[PDB]
């Protein structure tokens, strides 16, 4: 995506049948969700 | 039973020429040993075994004693002995069977015991032989003592049973041991009610049991043939002090090569034998060698296998299993420990096996 | 101490004692996942953190904390947190982003407004550089990464399978790059953001490295914990079968009295 | 019965039971005020069930060569098998059929515990046909009630496939009440099962597998079903017959 | 007015056990049953009592009411102790006409309901 | 030794090293210049005296040493034992969305794709 | 079957498997929380609430105790509303509303009149 | 209360209440163990586990099984000792100062002791 | 003799028993120091049947157990030196044997006296 990620859709579009047995197919899919949080209390959330 | 006197000083090991059993699980000398398991095990054919042995090496011969018998396995038993020929119709037979089965009456069931017995102890007497006394089961025995006594009228014990319960097992076991002239060796099928070690039962028969046989599901599971599992059998007469001491550091040894080998079955089914040490490997690869090395072609099972049986003098098993403990045999694959007789019998197979 | 009681009890020990054994040979295999991972990933930290040898750059700080969201691992979360605490001492304003919500949940209860962003859904599968990389991509994005003076992150390392280690490790921003001590050593060729760069990826390849092994440092103390849970249940259920078959025992005696006393009137 | 045995006839003989006969006994004796063991029973109450069950029997061929089969009916209690009669019983018979109200409501019917059930005749007794395809069987059934408690989201390939057979294996083993099937109608079944012919099929549908395999093999190969009703073997031609005749109404 | 008041309370005090069973599970609550757990928590110890105190049923009414229809709700489970005095001191004190209408009537018109509810929700604010 | 991927580590003693750096390729061997470089979405090679191997690479960082040891690191990577219409019907489909932030990351592929293209 | 149709003794072993399935799993739901489940599970564990639920009623007799109105439930509504249940043709309705009432009507009712 | 006072009363109450929660977890700290808890229940039983030490005595007749010269506290020494525990006022000392010794001030002795 | 040098011995292996079988959870110096004691202690008290030991050889060993002379000396070499330091002790240190089997008492005199002959063997 960006630089630090750049070279991980760089990497994802050349991610997308064969290598991605388990190994890529799994490197290509994060659960990953963030929150802010402000005064204890958070803001929202959102996937990664 | 035999005075005070007329005692043995000293116990001593009765050889049975079964690997199993002499190396890990010996046998008293006029002791008695607890036989555990039910079917799918070969326990007849174990039994026969020593039968033949105890007649063979030794020169004494046995009685079987069928208390509380299904009379089914009466039939089973008669004929299997024919078929394997330790009974002779037309020659001589190494084995006199004295059956006392289930739908006789309780008076009837207790004796039987007793009935066997006698006749076990004229040979051990008059002939001054090393007798084999089989008692099948120990505990219906007990159980039918319980019968009699409620129908004499007497208040039961604990947990039910005959207030007599501790004297009428010592008036059975106290005959049969050692005296001067020879002795009887007691090989006796024990249940245990509701698996409970702890009921009055088993408790008193335990008393008097010098060593147990387990055999084991497990164990013929796995192809390996006495069933007899080397970890359970265990014999209160395996001292260094009294079986020597380099039997003893090596049956040591041994359980503690598969004790082991035991717990670590489970890191292997996860992780692979990428997940050893140099030491820990070492014996694990070694240790499938000896649980294959404890199987044995027996001389009866012949008929029913056609491969010919060994019976193996205890100073090989003792020899055999040390040259291995060292790492002796580690070039030699795992297939020809399996099903043999010494190591010589090892030796000369993997040459088979090789070219 | 009813018969009706200590049976139950004696079950749910034993369905128990199923489990916990369950459970062991489950992240032992889990294990062997995540032992790749953790040797492919303290590689790429050797190609990417070997220019930093050379610079030798020495270092509003970023705490980035890494866990999971599962429990049923010992103290993994309680014991990373304190060192997080430990470090959080001598600066209490600083900003933490959370990895795993087990952590998020003890350091917002302490530090409660130190924290500005945080992400789950995590120590399920062994972690994958799209993750490292898309972490952070959003710790560029909102939380301003390259405009911190100073990037740490808290991970648990994992120094054998028993045991495990709380750790930190620095993350080297730009400027600091330039100010490389060793780094005119190094002809490399300052056409645009070129060292914000460098950071930007250095703080999801770090991030990375330190969850591969926070993962497979957590793994390896499931393991030792449920198969410790296996042993004890274990030996508990030798005491319970003891006590059953005392009270089965019993039962029948006391239930036989209440007859023999009822037949001799 | 024994008329039948003695007569080198074969009856077999249901005890609907024993329980019963025992409460029964007991009555008359504690009437009489003989005297009372555990749970008030006679001393003499094993020696009741001995006496009726060792009756039963295969008899040599100088006897005729009759027999006489015995399914004696015993009603645990909350399941103890530890209770005083079901206890002299099972120590007297050749094993046992296990049934427990936890299969039944889970719909397993027969409700039959195959982990607690024997047999210590076993092999013996067995359609040399159905022994043939069946080894396996209680193998695979063994290692299925290891790996059950994993029913519960990452399994490896290996115990995942166990629990896949495990599932259809028992499927295959429900049958309506009334409804038996001759052998040469089990063995096809329990073939296509053990052999991983079902894997592919899912679980609800091994319901209507059974009934149209089995009307199919009756039409389009009813001479395999023939050979196996008569021969009681399977030849390594029989093997292959019915291995295509699955793979084909499995392909279908 | 007891019976009107103790509506449900039976089964509510069921289903918190129910609820509290589940919370063993440590595994996080939603909006419902935190709901629920705070108000059985409060419910059971509004039930708690000295000995040698029993308590005229114009002093239980509204002491139920209060819980049950949740003015109890949000105030801390050490300080329901002294909540129950300070509320009945301040009832008999105040609204003293209510609590004669409950003895004398046994029974809380709708009106008695409302002059009840006002006089709670008075009192919580403190 | 040192040749990185995040899921598979590579290479360990080297001769000749062929790398596709931010600045067109370049050749690092026996003794060279200490240098970091950001490494293109190229192929590359490794030697032994005069042993032909060569990868393909999605991208990274290559950094020679003072000590001398060089080391690449890169994501995804045989050569044609790897890698026709596998990618002809993907670049189908990379070019299509390119039309379309989102697209944006479809020129990241135009570019890696006509890249591999040749080989 | 022969008795009462096969769809009365499909309906009715289904409910039971469902309910014997869920009593099995209140060892991981305590232990390991509601967490810890394959989604399957979660449904079926989800459907035998609302079916423990609608296995209550209010009896006429027991007024006294509920305050509320005895309800009387149909053989074929009884076979009916459980075989919707069970088909998940009711997953979205709130526990609660099947608690105490008669037939699916009453589910319907209460469901919309407590979401009121 | 009319005996022994309002204080002396609840002190003795809390700390009830406090043994009594150690002993509801019981269970899950012998399965789980520590680190499942939360936090409020976590200081309750290392709070439990201190009191529990501290009702421990030496008596001056069993000296020949402890060693340690037997002590007698008084009632009143007691009730405040056990009391500032409640307060929490001395959660900082390691649990084995609170065994086998006389009142509290005989806990800060070892833990000094001890912290050398 | 062996009370003074046994102080407390009881519930030191008494509570040793319950926080070893607290171990299969972390590193912690403090009751991790206090384990390599309890071990070779219990290694100590191994006893081979028919071993009656006379009570001047029981003190010494003891002594190194609870002053840890022997912390060391490798667990699989704990009862091999057993043997070796009776042989070390009947001919050197020969009175404190013999005293300590006249009285049965111990002076701060045969203390010291004692703490000699134990960290020699521990050299040689």
């Amino acid at each position: 995506m960006s630089y630090a990620a750049y070279l991980n859709v760089a990497a994802q579009a050349i991610r997308s049948t064969e290598l991605q047995t388990a190994s890529v197919t799994n490197r290509s899919q994060t659960d990953a969700f963030y929150t802010q949080y402000k005064n204890a209390s958070e803001p929202t959330p959102m996937t990664k | 039973p035999p005075s005070f006197a007329e005692q043995s000083t000293s116990a001593e090991i009765l050889e049975t020429g079964i690997k199993v059993v002499d190396l890990l699980a010996p046998y008293a000398r006029g002791g008695k040993i607890g036989l555990f398991g039910g079917a799918g095990v070969g326990k007849t054919v174990f039994i026969q075994e020593l039968i033949n042995n105890i007649a063979k090496a030794h020169g004494g011969f046995s009685v079987f004693t069928g208390v509380g018998e299904r009379t089914r396995e009466g039939n089973d038993l008669y004929r299997e002995m024919k078929e394997t020929g330790v009974i002779n119709l037309e020659g001589e037979s190494k084995v006199a069977l004295v059956f006392g089965q289930m739908n006789e009456p309780p008076g009837a069931r207790a004796r039987v015991a007793l009935t066997g017995l006698t006749i076990a102890e004229y040979f051990r007497d008059e002939e001054g032989q090393d007798v084999l006394l089989f008692i099948d089961n120990i505990f219906r025995f007990t159980q039918a003592g319980s019968e009699v006594s409620a129908l004499l009228g007497r208040i039961p014990s604990a947990v039910g049973y005959q207030p007599t319960l501790a004297t009428d097992m010592g008036l059975l076991q106290e005959r049969i041991t050692t005296t001067k002239k020879g002795s009887v060796t007691s090989v006796q099928a024990v249940y245990v009610p509701a698996d409970d070690l702890t009921d009055p039962a088993p408790a008193t028969t335990f008393a008097h049991l010098d060593a147990t046989t387990v055999l084991s599901r497990g164990i013929s599971e796995l192809g390996i043939y006495p069933a007899v599992d080397p970890l359970d059998s265990k014999s209160r007469l395996l001292d260094a002090a009294v079986v020597g001491q380099e039997h003893y550091d090596v049956a040591s040894k041994v359980q503690e090569t598969l004790q082991t080998y035991k717990s670590l079955q489970d890191i292997i089914a996860i992780l692979g034998m990428d997940e050893l040490s140099e030491q820990d490997k070492l014996t694990v690869e070694r240790a499938r060698k000896i649980q294959r090395f404890l199987s044995q072609p027996f001389a009866v099972a012949e008929v029913f296998t056609g491969i010919p049986g060994k019976l193996v003098r205890l100073k090989d098993t003792v020899a055999s299993f040390k040259a291995v403990l060292e790492g002796k045999y580690d070039n030699i694959p795992e297939h020809a420990f399996y099903m043999v007789g010494g190591i010589e019998d090892v030796v000369a197979k993997a040459e088979k096996l090789a070219a | 101490a009813t018969l009706k009681e200590v049976e139950m009890r004696l079950k749910s020990i034993k369905n128990i004692e199923k489990i916990t054994k369950t459970m062991k040979i489950v992240a032992s295999t889990r294990l062997s996942k995540a032992e790749k991972a953790k040797i492919s990933a303290k590689k790429m930290d050797e190609a990417e953190q070997l220019f930093y040898k050379n610079a030798e750059t020495k270092n509003k700080e970023l705490i980035v904390a890494i866990t999971s969201d599962k429990g049923l691992c010992g103290s993994i979360h309680s014991q990373l947190a304190k060192a997080v605490r430990r470090h959080l001492n001598d600066q209490p304003n600083a900003d933490i982003v959370t990895i795993g919500d087990k952590i998020k949940m003890q350091l917002l209860r302490t530090h409660p407004n130190n924290i500005k962003l945080s992400i789950n859904g995590i120590g399920k599968d062994a972690p994958t550089f799209q993750e490292s990389a898309l972490i952070a991509d959003k710790l560029l994005s909102v939380m301003k990464a390259g405009t911190y003076p100073k990037i740490s992150i808290f991970y648990n390392d994992p120094v054998s399978s028993l045991s495990f280690e709380p750790s930190e490790k620095p993350i080297f921003n730009a400027k600091t790059i330039e100010q490389s001590p060793s780094f005119g050593k190094f002809e490399i060729d300052t056409d645009a953001n070129v060292p914000r760069d460098l950071f930007e990826y250095t703080l999801a390849n770090q991030m990375l490295t330190a969850m591969a092994q926070g993962y497979a440092a957590e793994i390896s103390a499931r393991r030792n914990a449920m198969d410790n849970a296996s042993k004890n249940a274990g030996d508990m259920i030798n005491r319970y079968s003891i006590l059953y078959n005392r009270t089965r025992q019993a039962v029948i005696t006391n239930e036989l009295v209440d007859i023999i006393t009822g037949a001799s009137s | 019965g024994e008329w039948f045995r003695d007569n080198g006839k074969h009856a077999l003989i249901v005890y609907d039971d024993l329980s019963k006969q025992a409460v029964a006994y007991r009555q008359l004796s504690l009437l009489l005020r003989r005297p009372p063991g555990r749970e008030a029973y006679p001393g003499d109450v094993f020696y009741l069930h001995s006496r009726l069950l060792e009756r039963a029997a295969k008899l040599s061929e100088k006897e005729g060569s009759g027999s006489l089969t015995a399914l004696p009916v015993i009603e645990t209690q909350g399941g103890d098998v530890s209770a005083y009669i079901p206890t002299n019983v099972i120590s007297i018979t050749d094993g046992q059929i296990f049934l427990e109200a936890e299969l039944f409501y889970k719909g397993i019917r027969p409700a039959i515990n195959v982990g607690l059930s024997v047999s210590r005749v076993g092999s013996a007794a067995q359609v040399k046909a159905l022994k043939q395809v069946a080894g396996s069987l209680k193998l695979f059934l063994a290692q299925y009630r290891e790996v059950a408690a994993f029913a519960q989201s990452d399994l490896d390939a290996s115990t995942k496939q166990t629990l896949v057979r495990g599932e259809r294996l028992t499927q295959l083993l429900k049958q309506n009440q009334y409804s038996p099937l001759a052998t040469e109608e089990q063995v096809p079944l329990i073939y296509a099962g053990v052999n991983g012919h079902l894997d592919g099929i899912e679980l609800s549908r091994i319901g209507e597998f059974e009934s149209s395999f089995l009307s199919y093999l009756k039409s389009n190969h009813n001479e395999l079903l023939t050979e196996i009703r008569e021969k009681g073997e399977l030849s390594k031609e029989l093997l292959a017959s019915l291995k295509s005749a699955t793979e084909s109404f499995v392909a279908t | 007015a007891l019976k009107q008041v103790a509506g449900s309370l039976k089964l509510f005090l069921a289903q918190y056990r129910e609820v509290a069973a589940f919370a063993q599970f440590g595994s996080d609550l939603d909006a419902s049953t935190k709901q629920t757990l705070v108000r059985g928590e409060r419910l059971t110890q509004l039930l708690k009592q000295n000995q040698y105190s029993p308590l005229a049923t114009e002093e239980q009414v509204p002491l139920i009411y209060a819980g049950v229809n949740g003015h109890l709700d949000g105030i801390e489970l050490s300080r329901i102790g002294e909540f129950e005095s300070s509320f009945l001191s301040y009832l008999k004190s105040n609204h003293n006409e209510l609590l004669t209408e409950i003895r004398e009537k046994g029974e809380l018109s709708k009106e008695l309901l409302a002059s009840l509810k006002s006089a709670t929700e008075s009192f919580v604010a403190t | 030794l040192q040749f990185a991927l995040p899921h598979e580590t590579l290479y360990s003693e080297v001769t000749q090293v062929n790398l596709p750096a931010k600045s067109g390729r370049i050749g690092v061997l026996a003794n060279h210049v200490p240098t970091v470089e950001q490494l293109l979405p190229g192929v590359v090679e490794v030697m032994e005296g005069s042993n032909s191997k060569k990868f393909f690479i999605s991208g990274g960082f290559a950094t020679v040493q003072p000590d001398s040891q060089l080391c690449v690191t890169a994501i995804e990577a045989p050569l044609e034992s790897f890698s026709e219409n596998i990618k002809n019907l993907l670049a189908e489909a990379k070019k299509n969305v390119s039309s379309s932030r989102e697209a944006a990351e479809a020129a990241i592929q135009v570019e890696v794709l006509e890249n591999l293209q040749s080989v």
